[PDB]
DNA sequence: TCTCCAGGCACGTGTCAGATATATACATCCTGT
DNA sequence: ACAGGATGTATATATCTGACACGTGCCTGGAGAC
């Protein structure tokens, strides 16, 4: 058995120490295809277009992680809340 | 106009398919030399039956 | 005939790692970065040959962009190199 | 496929090498007596097959089996 | 005769630079030092990333460059990623980092 | 022309009773003709020309379609190995997906390989057969094998087997095979282990294979006697025999038995 | 701007890395007796 | 708590496919003179 605490510090070790992607593909292309139809509709789209969609939220995600996890510690917490995430888009600039 | 097209496209994949197995099918399905001898610069005797040599430089 | 920078990084790459490869999505890193430096480092020499109402391009306005683009110690490694392969060039005689 | 060909037709080849099921399966090689087992001791089962490959129907001499 | 790259030593082209600048509509007229200048600056700095990649190959103790090297060598030195900290990288991943407090 | 005629005969009485058969002789006497005239037999018969299936090692692949070419050229011939791209194109030439009964078709015979077939157990899972052929089937005498699993899911329901010597005797290959012969009865092989012992096993595999041997017809093959050469060891050979004893598998034993240079 | 040729790309042919087996012991492990 | 039968290991082989490599024909943009 283990304490809690040590295997989440394995699993985000594991998490960090890897480069696979984490999002399901079939959900995102119907994610994009139902959010690109109102646009234009009728469209087609690219396979490594949908990867660097998957590329781009990841980093940005990943990044978001980042700075959302510097507020939590920011206030003295260790799990992040909504306000967190709310500083954090409001210190990087956008609304 | 679109029917003869694709008929004629066929018959050239069938073709093309036919000729690689044909040719898969087909493609698929001693004494020594001497050593070399040089003589540059060299004074040569020679001798045969009847008369001996001497090439000097 | 589509073109890239593929030969040369790998022959850089290979007068000082000869037992080593390159992956495709890496190639791709290259190509793309080379790209991206020249644009960026061209684009800022055409500014500033436009600053100056100067209608010609030269190596004066390439070394100023350098000095901007860069960091200083990669600055002045690059126009040191830089330097040395112009004053290599234009002693042709 | 050329190589048993070659073994089979040209007489002037003398030394046919082998592995123990690379060739001692199904290959014809009516054209030698004298197999040589340098080191087959493995199972009787494949040295069984060993030799059907060379004792086998149009051989028209004597099998000599040299086992060392 | 020969070309312009050995005249000024180096392996990158210098006419295959020249003409992308010249109808890369930057200028009307452009100086001879432009594509020379361009190609030693290109060379050091591929020549650099390529060190840095080689290094981070090794260190995997694996025989060929795959873009998670590309991401060490671009994090772990300081001013390439000052340079680069703005472009986002293709199947590179992210530097270890867990912050002090977060072990117990 | 031989009298493995009264053989095939025998054995198209058996597929006239509804049940598989099994070959248990040497290689030698040409059961490769055999199996083509029992072939020719059932295509002269029920005339089918359709589904036939060859699974053998590949070193005698190009030899038995080069039999197949030389003695009954009636047939069409298609081969499947080499790369992945000539396989697709071989794949596309039996995508006619056909059924039963066919007359102008290329899949006359079918001929691969134990290993590919195992790593391409998902294409051969579609394309039920009517007729296929193990040789030299001694390889997959380990019930444990992922190509015993492969070779189990097939949708032909004939199990001809030639092998010559199914007699490898390791008490679970001789399960095996009777369970590929009947597929539904013979499942337990503690109960088969459970049901003097020289005697009472003559009778239990009897009627489905039959006994030849090599001394019944005339004999200038050769008649292949044992000379059993033995020789002592050198000083080397024993010096590095007495070491590697001191020091203490048996492949170092022989390794230096053969050469001191490995 | 004219002449021009070869460097560089589209598309072919081979090479170990890895996977998978066989076999004869001992070694060890897990479970039931 | 021990024995007996399962896998595990080792140390060689063996065959065989996979994902890389290298090598070649041939055009259009680089080089030279002006």
């Amino acid at each position: 058995r283990y304490k809690p605490g040590t295997v989440a510090l394995r699993e985000i070790r594991r998490f960090q120490k890897s480069t696979e992607l984490l999002i399901r593909k079939l959900p995102f292309q119907r994610l994009v295809r139902e959010i690109a139809q109102d646009f234009k509709t009728d469209l087609r789209f690219q396979s490594s277009a949908i990867g660097a969609l998957q590329e781009s939220v990841e980093a940005y995600l990943v990044s978001l992680f980042e700075d959302t996890n510097l507020a939590a510690i920011h206030a003295k917490r260790v799990t992040i809340q909504k306000k967190d995430i709310k500083l954090a888009r409001r210190l990087r600039g956008e609304r | 106009r679109k029917n003869l097209s694709e008929k004629r496209l066929e018959e050239e994949k069938q073709d093309t398919i036919n000729k690689l197995l044909k040719k898969r099918a087909g493609k698929s399905r001693f004494v020594k030399p001497r050593r070399p001898y040089n003589s540059e610069g060299m004074t040569r005797i020679l001798r045969r039956y009847e008369e001996d040599l001497f090439c000097t430089f | 005939r589509k073109e890239t920078y593929s030969s040369y990084i790998y022959k850089v790459l290979k007068q000082t790692h000869p037992d080593t490869g390159i992956s495709q999505k890496s190639m791709s890193i290259l190509n793309s970065f080379v790209n991206d430096i020249f644009e960026r480092i061209a684009t800022e020499a055409s500014k500033l040959a436009a600053y100056n109402k100067k209608s010609t391009i030269s190596a004066r306005e390439i070394q100023t962009a350098v000095r901007l683009i860069l960091p200083g110690e990669l600055a002045k490694h690059a126009v040191s190199e830089g330097t040395r392969a112009v004053t290599k060039y234009s002693s042709s005689t | 496929r050329d190589l048993v060909h070659d073994w089979q037709t040209n007489p002037e080849i003398f030394v046919f090498l082998l592995s123990t099921r690379a060739g001692g399966l199904g290959i014809n090689l009516t054209a030698a007596d004298t197999v040589i087992f340098y080191d087959s001791d493995w199972n009787p089962t494949i040295d069984s097959q060993a030799m059907d490959r060379a004792h086998r129907l149009g051989q028209t001499r004597q099998v000599t089996v040299y086992r060392l | 005769s020969q070309s312009r790259s050995a005249k000024a030593g180096l392996t990158f082209p210098v006419g295959r630079v020249h003409r992308l600048l010249r109808r890369g509509n930057y200028a009307q007229r452009i100086g001879s030092g432009a594509p020379v200048y361009l190609t030693a600056v290109l060379e050091y700095l591929a020549a650099e990333i390529l060190e840095l990649a080689g290094n981070a190959a090794r260190d995997n103790k694996k025989t060929r460059i795959i873009p998670r090297h590309l991401q060490l060598a671009i994090r772990n030195d300081d001013e390439l990623n000052k340079l680069l900290g703005n472009v986002t990288i293709a199947q590179g991943g992210v530097l270890p980092n867990i912050h002090q407090n977060l072990l117990p | 022309k031989e009298y493995q005629l009264k053989g095939l005969n025998w054995l198209a009485n058996l597929y006239d009773q509804g049940i598989n058969g099994i070959l248990a002789d040497e290689m030698g006497l040409g059961k490769t003709v055999q199996s083509i005239s029992v072939l020719a037999h059932l295509a002269e018969n029920h005339n089918i020309w359709g589904p036939f299936l060859v699974v053998t090692p590949a070193s005698t692949l190009h030899n038995w379609v080069n039999e197949i070419s030389k003695f009954l050229p009636q047939f069409k011939i298609l081969p499947y190995w080499g790369n992945a791209n000539d396989r697709k194109v071989l794949r596309k030439f039996w995508d006619r997906k056909n059924l039963r009964y066919n007359k102008n078709a290329p899949f006359h015979v079918m001929v691969t390989s134990y290993q590919m077939v195992v790593t391409d157990a998902n294409y051969l899972q579609k394309m039920k057969w009517q007729y296929m052929i193990l040789d030299e089937a001694q390889a997959i005498k380990s019930s444990q094998s992922s190509r015993w699993k492969n070779l189990l899911s097939f949708h032909c329901r004939n199990r001809l087997l030639l092998t010559g010597t199914p007699i490898q005797n390791s008490m679970q290959e001789l399960w095996a095979l009777l369970h590929f012969i009947m597929p539904s009865l013979f499942d337990s092989h503690d109960e088969f282990n459970e049901w003097q012992q020289l005697r009472r096993l003559h009778m239990i595999l009897k009627p489905f294979m039959l006994r030849r041997v090599k001394k019944n017809v005339q004999s200038e093959l050769g008649d292949k006697i044992e000379i059993d050469v033995l020789c002592d060891l050198t000083q080397r050979q024993a010096k590095l025999y007495q070491v590697l004893k001191s020091q203490i598998a048996v492949m170092q034993f022989r390794k230096v038995c053969n050469h001191p240079d490995l």
